[PDB]
């Protein structure tokens, strides 16, 4: 992962304002709605028939805010991103069996809440950075498929 | 395929868009330019810096033909029609470009519209994007 | 899209391959399952190691589906509706995929048939199966 | 390149026993033949009106030799792809603007090329050998553009 410093200053800089709790539940949610194939991985979670049953659902922003934490441990480690998602990518292998094409459907969906909630602020330099950050988070959540 | 609810969320969506589309067809260019930058093999004759002005001109180009597609929501394989064979007989633009510029106009288009772009919406515009792609591609 | 020519290369090849599509189809699905580990995950309540026999069983599933698709090529969609609604909407198979069985169908193909195996058949062959795949994930 | 050494063995057995002439000519004219949008690159080439035409052309059977040298030589560097390829990248980038989704194409179509010139040699697990090799180099390739 080719991250120069200003990129990761940019990064990081824009993640202290996150609202981790939050951005993780529009997240998630948005990634039901808008791809709704993804829904196949979370029948156990109740009523997703509609937005609002999706978006509101309390299972849907508990799992979020799970899933943006560790994406948070990722960003502590840069370089080292393998080494961070290796037990979480043996997990969605072995025991979850997801397809790694939906690591990179998330990882555009919360691109676009990113500039959702930081409008202005997310600006095409700072948004190329978290495309790398978010690609290097699908590789590594890919790497130990067997 | 573009449900009724789907056409009203674009139709207004695009409506409040209005006469910015142009800035946004160009900040979106940038975007793609920027975070993907395989695509500028496709446009080596353009000035791709900051500002440029082929940059803000074809910007408003894209946007157009959007509009124009919007207005023939019905009919967007012949409305596009023109557009498909410079794109995929002359220009041969591979097919995962198209998903790298729909990205970067939702982008665009969530930075600048907070309060329309709900999860119906984006899911609507989304799909919107797919069929202006498979148009452009086929 | 299919032209008559392309009809006519896909009919003859497939032709050759004759009673052993069966064998072809398994052998696709095990050079697919090696070569592109992820498309394990939708095949999670399968033997997968070598030579095993719901593999086999499903190779004979895969090629005869084909075997109506050459038959049909006329009308695809009707034909394969069913699988369409399968992979599609139960499924939801991501089309990605559908590449990667496609490049391992003609792998096999060519490792088997040499001599059917000319450029023009080779692409005939490939813009057949990109039109199931199309069929087979809208 | 995670190539296990039974892996690295059974990519080098059979690539000692290919005809660079031959299988470079035929993977070159089937990539222009199936993926005639790989033509408007090489209009240099001449006459690429019919299959026939392009097989036979002079100038596509020298250029599959110069790239079946340069994918040779990756063989043989295999810890460093990345440096390997470097300057190629530069020049696909710089100079010919290709889309690098263009490099998998050349990949598959030459995995096909040898299955067709091997027939039963080439089993699965030599096929995945390859798959692997033939995805690092388009990845290797791909790795300076700007
Ligand atoms: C950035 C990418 C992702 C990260 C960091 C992430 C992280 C996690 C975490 C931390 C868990 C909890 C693990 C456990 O239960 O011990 C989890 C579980 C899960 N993940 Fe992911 N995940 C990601 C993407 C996805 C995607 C795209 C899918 C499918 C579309 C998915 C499907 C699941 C499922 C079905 C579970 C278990 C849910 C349950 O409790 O029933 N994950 N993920
Ligand atoms: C939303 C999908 C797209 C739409 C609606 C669109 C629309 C347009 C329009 C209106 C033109 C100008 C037509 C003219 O001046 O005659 C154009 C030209 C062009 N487009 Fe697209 N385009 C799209 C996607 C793409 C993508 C993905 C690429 C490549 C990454 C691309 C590359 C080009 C190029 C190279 C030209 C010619 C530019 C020039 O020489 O002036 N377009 N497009
Ligand atoms: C040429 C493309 C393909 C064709 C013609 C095809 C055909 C078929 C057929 C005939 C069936 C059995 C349906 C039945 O039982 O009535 C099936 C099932 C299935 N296909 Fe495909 N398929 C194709 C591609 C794919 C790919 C790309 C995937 C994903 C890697 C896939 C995954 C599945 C799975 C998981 C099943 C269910 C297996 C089971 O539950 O027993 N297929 N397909
Ligand atoms: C991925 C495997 C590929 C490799 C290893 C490769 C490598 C090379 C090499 C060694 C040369 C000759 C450099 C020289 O003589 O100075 C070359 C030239 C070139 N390559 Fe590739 N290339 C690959 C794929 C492609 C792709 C897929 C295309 C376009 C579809 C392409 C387009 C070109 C063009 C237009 C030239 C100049 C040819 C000429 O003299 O007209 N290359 N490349």
């Amino acid at each position: 992962m080719h991250l120069t410093p200003e990129e990761k200053s940019a990064v990081t800089a824009l993640w202290g304002k996150v609202n981790v709790d939050e951005v993780g539940g529009e997240a998630l949610g948005r990634l039901l709605v808008v791809y709704p194939e993804t829904q196949r991985f979370f029948e156990s979670f109740g009523d997703l028939s509609t937005p609002d049953a999706v978006m509101g659902n309390p299972k849907v922003k508990a799992h979020g805010k799970k899933v943006l934490g560790a994406f948070s441990d990722g960003l502590a480690h840069l370089d080292n991103l393998k080494g961070t998602f290796a037990t979480l990518s043996e997990l969605h292998c072995d025991k979850l069996h997801v397809d790694p094409e939906n690591f990179r459907l998330l990882g555009n969906v919360l691109v676009c809440v990113l500039a959702h909630h930081f409008g202005k602020e997310f600006t095409p330099p700072v948004q190329a950075a978290y495309q790398k950050v978010v690609a290097g988070v699908a590789n590594a959540l890919a790497h130990k498929y067997h | 395929v573009l449900s009724p609810a789907d056409k009203t969320n674009v139709k207004a969506a695009w409506g409040k868009v209005g006469a910015h589309a142009g800035e946004y067809g160009a900040e979106a260019l940038e975007r793609m330019f920027l975070s993907f930058p395989t695509t500028k093999t496709y446009f080596p004759h353009f000035d791709l810096s900051h500002g440029s002005a082929q940059v803000k001109g074809h910007g408003k180009k894209v946007a157009d033909a959007l509009t124009n597609a919007v207005a023939h929501v019905d009919d967007m394989p012949n409305a596009l029609s023109a557009l498909s064979d410079l794109h995929a007989h002359k220009l041969r633009v591979d097919p995962v470009n198209f998903k790298l510029l729909s990205h970067c106009l939702l982008v665009t288009l969530a930075a600048h519209l907070p309060a329309e772009f709900t999860p119906a919406v984006h899911a609507s515009l989304d799909k919107f994007l797919a069929s202006v792609s498979t148009v452009l591609t086929s």
